[PDB]
């Protein structure tokens, strides 16, 4: 209690020679570094840099088997830093989850960090894309009922769905804009709503704004100005046919007009846009 | 029954169609020689005079899609045939004489040749059978053994011997590609089955039983662990 100052860093000085006594112990014999371990029963600091030196991936599994909050400090303590494959499946906690479930015959498990995995992923598209797939193929070989199947294979597709757009990108742009084909990052929504709309992309053509107009529900700012920023650039590449064919495509209110002007035939192409919709 | 119906000109569409089907009795029994007997009987020449019914088309389809399969195993068991004929090393004498030495100075020399060499070669027979590989499990247009055309007449024997051959031989022909990849150190790429087996543009993974994907499965998991062995993530991307 009061004066805990005092008794904060009389901690801090016995914890810096535990620590002084496991480092000279490094050398020695481990065989007692368990009856060290547990005589300053926590300086787990040192045990857990031991069963890390082996393959005793058995040791830290009988660790933390006998543990108050090991867990805990096995992770945060895992993040600071054969039989060695006994040690590696102990070790494949974390992340490297997905390797040891699937050696585990623990597919459904397998699926759902896959997944989870594949979320977090943003700094390699190639392999978001590779997770997934996995995540899938983990999913499909387990044991779901055909209901849970279907949904996992659903919520599943979307993903796909959503990736499918950046899988798409031209491969003239993406020599203009100088990207490395698969080395490069996850991108989102806007990043391709503006990249397949760039003056780079030459050849655009319906398909590019169909899909730079299916980007807008995977976005999480301003809406209804991009609406016009690309249906504006449907017009530059037109040089008054595209324009035509989107709107042949959509099938309304979504589009803009008097703000749009800020013209022979944007009005004249919007009153048989008038007896479309009606 | 082929040389007969090969003889006259005039069958051609049903030489082929017919030869066809012969093909596809074997194929389910991997007789490979048998099917490519066969394969040689049908003029190099058939596909350009024939020229459309819904029987003609797929027939011309299923023959390129069954070359596309032969081919897949003829580099394969040149390329397999290779990998097992590896220089062996120099035998050791130990405790050797000043001319059992020099000898030996020369078959380690001679040694460190050949075997940049079969790795020469071998790179070459690696890079021409995957390629056939994914001509068969990727085939253009629709998939392996699928028709393309809709509108011919009923043929449960064959429609039914089409979905057979995908379930034999594209779940072989996967785990041999990775066979390939894993043997030859390609282990970035052995992962990316998974995405090529999955993927919706193929469906490959329906013609997976649930068995032979958890093979697949545990099979990937064994590239993996050679690329964190090599210091990479699981997948082969640098842990920054």
């Amino acid at each position: 209690s009061n004066r805990e100052r005092y008794d904060n860093l009389e901690m801090e000085y016995l914890q810096k020679r535990s620590d002084l006594l496991s480092p000279l112990l490094s050398l020695g014999q481990y065989l007692w570094a368990a009856s060290l371990a547990e005589k300053y029963c926590d300086f787990d600091i040192l045990v857990q840099m031991c069963e890390q030196t082996d393959n005793q991936s058995r040791l830290q599994r009988y660790m933390t088997q006998f543990a108050d909050q090991n867990f805990s400090d096995f992770l945060f303590r895992w993040y600071l830093e054969q039989h060695g494959q006994l040690a590696n499946f102990l070790q494949a906690h974390e992340h490297l989850s997905w390797l040891h479930e699937i050696n585990s015959q623990e597919l459904e498990k397998a699926h759902a960090t896959l997944l989870g995995l594949a979320n977090m992923e943003t700094r390699y598209f190639a392999k978001k894309k590779t997770l997934l797939g996995l995540s899938k193929l983990a999913a499909l070989a387990s044991d779901f009922s055909e209901d849970m199947l279907q949904e996992k294979i659903e919520e599943m597709a979307e993903q796909e769905r959503f990736l499918l757009h950046q899988e798409t990108l031209p491969e003239q742009l993406l020599a203009e804009k100088q990207l490395n084909l698969s080395a490069m990052p996850v991108l989102t929504a806007p990043q391709l709503i503006g990249l397949y709309i760039c003056e780079e992309n030459r050849r655009a053509n319906e398909y590019d704004f169909k899909k730079a107009l299916d980007l807008l529900e995977y976005i999480d700012i301003n809406i209804n100005d991009l609406k016009l920023e690309i249906l504006c650039k449907a017009l530059q590449r037109d040089n008054w046919v595209s324009k035509d064919s989107i709107f042949v495509k959509i099938l309304l209110p979504e589009v803009k007009d008097l703000l749009q002007a800020d013209e022979f035939v944007l009005k004249a192409n919007y009153e048989y846009y008038v007896q479309g919709q009606i | 029954v082929i040389d007969w119906l090969v003889f006259d000109p005039a069958q051609r569409a049903e030489a082929l169609k017919q030869g066809n089907a012969i093909m596809r009795k074997f194929l389910a029994s991997k007789k490979h020689e048998a099917a490519k007997e066969v394969f040689v009987k049908i003029p190099q020449d058939s596909i350009a005079e024939i020229y459309l019914p819904a029987e003609d088309d797929n027939a011309i389809r299923e023959h390129l899609c069954i070359r596309a399969y032969l081919e897949a195993h003829e580099t394969f068991n040149e390329w397999f045939k290779h990998m097992n004929s590896v220089p062996q090393k120099p035998a050791l004498i130990p405790q050797p004489t000043f001319t059992e030495k020099v000898a030996h100075e020369h078959k380690e020399k001679k040694y460190e040749m050949d075997f940049g060499i079969w790795k020469g070669h071998l790179d070459a027979l690696t890079a021409d059978v995957k390629e056939k590989m994914y001509n068969v499990l990727l085939f253009v247009d629709g998939g392996w053994m699928v028709d393309v055309r809709e509108d011919a007449k009923e043929d449960h024997e064959r429609t039914h011997q089409m979905v057979l051959l995908r379930k034999l031989c594209l779940p072989m022909l996967c785990f041999l590609l990775h066979t390939i990849l894993h043997s030859t150190g390609q282990y970035q790429e052995c992962l990316q089955l998974a995405d090529m087996v999955s993927s919706e543009r193929h469906k490959l993974y329906l013609v997976f039983s649930k068995e032979e994907l958890r093979k697949l499965l545990q099979k990937l998991r064994e590239s993996s662990l050679m690329l964190l062995d090599q210091g990479l993530d699981p997948l082969g991307y640098e842990i920054q």
